[PDB]
């Protein structure tokens, strides 16, 4: 017809809703996606090159290939093997793996972004690679790798609206919701868009903040 | 106590070192000179294994190092580096800095590993920095921070690459002069520098590279007065 | 049932035909999404407050929100106004608008990536602005936004995954084709994994080696 | 001709110039000196506007150039600078980085432009790399070079921001002396230089900068035989 944004405010119930479920999606994916992270960067560095190769490849794999055809291949690809798994565990299995690759690499880059040097002078001083990494490499490519991981999340936070098209109820599924009653799509999805980029700028405020503290 | 043995290295396809020998005994300053990208450096660095020799062989008190037939980290603890661009710790306190590799490495105690650095500290005169953090400090106060560190170490031998050339100006001669102490307490040091002064102050034998090549050596007075080669006395020429 | 790539096979055709809609969705996203993404960055550098800020909020909009939203928003918003859009002109339209900020700002960091003595030196020598912008800073400018142009392509071919959710029949859409007669998901959707993957290194390959050749 | 009058400059907090005063005239060589971060480079670049005084103002011919009353390109024509780390232009050859700026700003006939660049390039030392990309120089030919480039346009001073501070020891001699015709040849110029050899030797007069003020001034043989202040005398000790 023509824009009524009034006609939306009765839903806010329904936006506040799929922002929470937004929130709790990506939080846990992102959380899972660390931890998966951090053990597959460790395999990268095994020098058994069985664990390497397969760390590599899962890596390589996972960034190099689309996040929805993961989501799907979860969600359908899993069905004709008499698998019926909710949206959420699907959604949050799909963000997490790919959340783990590029956090893998994030962690590999954090490490190797600490100066050499620090390196060279941990073993000049009789250190062990082990007690060079302990004491002085690991203790950097930490304060590396937390503002790349906070970045992580606000990346993820957009890329979650994907679970929409599997009918997980997140923030950008609530525009059918509420069509579905309205015949209004336009001004649902202004609305949504709209509280996705107030979430991005909140969250990036907050890290770019945290970054500097922490440097 | 080190025999480089006609050593080689390239990095892919630049060659850096085309056959050098170096032998030095206990006691020696031995100061290596030359202009840029002669190798210096890259010799220096074969001598604790920060590079690895693509062909020849380098022992350390007779035993050879680059077989992989050794305990590397051993080795290093003998053969101290102090580096052009300091390398402190930046997340450690300078005292903090000196005891981290005889506490984790030798397994000393910690109040006779916090003594030794109070000691290096008053030695290099950065005792009233010793809680303060690399980032507050000069650039000569860090390096004569690493200085200390190294020292901590209590090596046989300790390697200087180009230890003053990131430094301003004002700031050159209290390094300079925290190394000729050294040489005047009998330390054994190779070091390589752009600074002529201090192998004429305390160099036992300077060593001329030019193109991966050792191409002359002798006493200072003999490399600085009275040098034979061509290339030695063109250098000298750009350089004195 | 248990997995079956073999009784794949017939349906390459299928797998060809999503393929080359990708790619031709893909290229002509971001190259409209690189023109208007010259023309933004452009009015970025507008001295003319208004337009930079138009500008920047255009930017800011669209990198800090989600591309699904806006193909949505495109498609199924502006159903209400008496429009239907095609499937492919919403993506195509969705894309290269995403496109446009991401390289907006692809542009400014070539520019800010230029050390500044080149600037400096042109300038002191008695140059414009203009002059050391045409001849010095731009011809540098542009050989490190070439390769991030290139490397803007390869992540838009994954984004453009995201018009099958619209029924565009690009590559990912093909596994719903196929199933609707195999009752098979799986296998299709790996067949299509293999494929963005081949596709990615290739491009990959490519476009590294053009950067070592610059 | 130059005329800096009490000068500021912060960035942010730093405060870098307080209170800084220079005049030079025609055919004289000034020569700036002083430990790191005491403003030296800064005040330089105060004078073709490649810094903004917080306040004070700079004159050049008698014209105030930072009231944003003037076309700054017409002056920047006139007062050339020669950088420490020499920005070249990278995707052009050598004669190109020298005319560029002549046949753009100057508007000259190319045939004119590539023969004065010519004799430029002959005068530097440089006539055999004219088609040569920077990146196939020396350092000391790359200084060469942007001091060539730099003298095409003609201007009537010279500023020098340490161009030999970035160069290898054997590299050095090569840019001074290049520097020291320039001024045996009357050219007036500002040095910025920790090469003390070059304010004795060519310097009309040198300035002795500390904590973003001018503590001393005089000829040469003032400054580094009979400096009446104490912080002159200290920086001189530790520099020599
Ligand atoms: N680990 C490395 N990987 C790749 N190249 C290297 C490495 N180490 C040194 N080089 C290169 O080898 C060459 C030899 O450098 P080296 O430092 O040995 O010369 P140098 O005589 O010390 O020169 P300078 O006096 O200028 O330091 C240099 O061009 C350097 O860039
Ligand atoms: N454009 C700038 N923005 C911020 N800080 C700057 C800028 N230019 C210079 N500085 C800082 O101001 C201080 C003064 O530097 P300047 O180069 O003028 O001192 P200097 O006496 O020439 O030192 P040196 O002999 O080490 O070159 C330095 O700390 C420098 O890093
Ligand atoms: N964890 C991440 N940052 N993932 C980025 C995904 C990028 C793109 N949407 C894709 O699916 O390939
Ligand atoms: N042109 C681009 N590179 N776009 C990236 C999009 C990232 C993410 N999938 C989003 O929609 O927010
Ligand atoms: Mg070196
Ligand atoms: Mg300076």
């Amino acid at each position: 017809m023509t824009v009524d944004f009034l006609s939306m405010v009765k839903y806010t119930p329904l936006f506040i809703s799929g922002l929470i479920m937004t929130l709790k999606l990506t939080f846990l994916a992102v959380t899972i996606g660390v931890l998966m992270g951090l053990f597959i960067a460790l395999m990268k560095m095994s020098s058994i090159k069985p664990i390497k190769l397969v760390a590599s490849s899962y890596i390589e794999v996972i960034r190099g290939t689309p996040l929805l055809v993961q989501l799907l291949l979860i969600y359908n690809g899993l069905m004709q093997f008499g698998m019926n798994i909710p949206a959420f565990t699907a959604g949050v299995s799909a963000l997490a793996i790919n959340s783990s690759a590029y956090v893998a690499e994030i962690i590999r880059a954090g490490i190797q972004a600490v100066d050499p040097g620090q390196n060279e002078a941990a073993r000049s001083l009789g250190m062990t690679h082990a007690m060079a990494m302990r004491y002085v490499i690991i203790p950097q490519a930490i304060k590396n790798i937390l503002p790349a991981l906070g970045n992580e999340f606000i990346v993820m936070l957009k890329e979650s609206a994907i679970v929409s098209v599997i009918g997980f109820a997140d923030l950008t599924r609530q525009a059918d919701i509420i069509q579905s009653v309205t015949y209004r799509y336009f001004e649902p999805y202004i609305i949504i868009a709209a509280i996705y980029f107030v979430m991005t700028l909140t969250f990036s405020k907050l890290l770019s903040l945290f970054e500097r503290r922490l440097r | 106590m080190i025999f480089v043995n006609d050593v080689y290295k390239n990095f892919g396809s630049l060659e850096v070192l085309k056959g050098v020998t170096l032998k030095v005994n206990k006691g020696e300053v031995v100061v290596i000179i030359g202009p840029s990208g002669s190798g210096k450096s890259t010799l220096l660095r074969c001598i604790n294994l920060l590079e690895e020799p693509t062909k020849g062989e380098v022992f350390i008190d007779g035993v050879k190092i680059n077989n992989g037939k050794v305990n590397i980290n051993k080795v290093r603890q003998k053969v101290g580096m102090v580096f052009q661009h300091f390398n402190l710790f930046p997340h450690l306190t300078a005292i903090e800095n000196i005891t981290l590799a005889p506490v984790k490495v030798k397994k000393m105690n910690k109040k006779e590993a916090e003594e030794l650095a109070v000691d290096l500290l008053a030695k290099v005169g950065l005792l009233d920095k010793k809680d303060q953090y690399p980032i507050k400090l000069s650039g000569g106060q860090k390096q004569r921070l690493a200085i200390a560190r190294a020292l901590a170490m209590q090596p046989e031998v300790m390697l200087f690459d180009e230890p003053t050339s990131a430094l301003d100006p004002e700031m050159v001669k209290e390094v300079l002069n925290v190394m000729k102490q050294l040489a005047n307490e009998g330390m054994t040091m190779v070091v390589v520098t752009h600074e002529m002064g201090f192998a004429r102050e305390v160099g036992d034998r300077v060593i001329f590279m030019d193109d991966g090549v050792i191409v002359e050596e002798g006493t200072p007075e003999e490399i600085f007065y009275r040098a034979k080669n061509e290339r030695t006395r063109e250098f000298l020429s750009k350089i004195l």
